């Protein structure tokens, strides 16, 4: 860290690491949204 | 001639660091039984 490493803070015998990541979240609800359509009706000319 | 030789010498004129002295240090003062298990005296302070 930049603003966390001054040059007081390294003369105590202080430094800052910093570890930022994500979770990988459990998947609880897999939303599946279904439609029907009539865009490819024409696909079926030739 | 007031000195004849390397003069070596600190100067100590940095910029000093000041920390923080305690964040929580609780005090706390209620009643207890002295006696055999206690290993405590009844009025001096104890650092738990």
């Amino acid at each position: 860290d930049p603003d966390l490493n001054s040059a007081s803070q390294l003369a105590q015998g202080k430094v800052y690491w910093n570890i930022r990541f994500t979770d990988v979240p459990p998947a609880e609800n897999p939303n599946f949204r279904v439609e029907v359509t009539d865009q490819w009706l024409t696909e079926v000319l030739d | 001639s007031f000195f004849h030789g390397v003069t070596v010498t600190n100067v100590d004129i940095g910029a000093r660091t000041i920390a923080l002295p305690a964040s929580s240090v609780i005090g706390l003062c209620d009643v207890f039984t002295p006696g055999a298990q206690a290993s405590a005296k009844p009025n001096v302070p104890v650092l738990l």
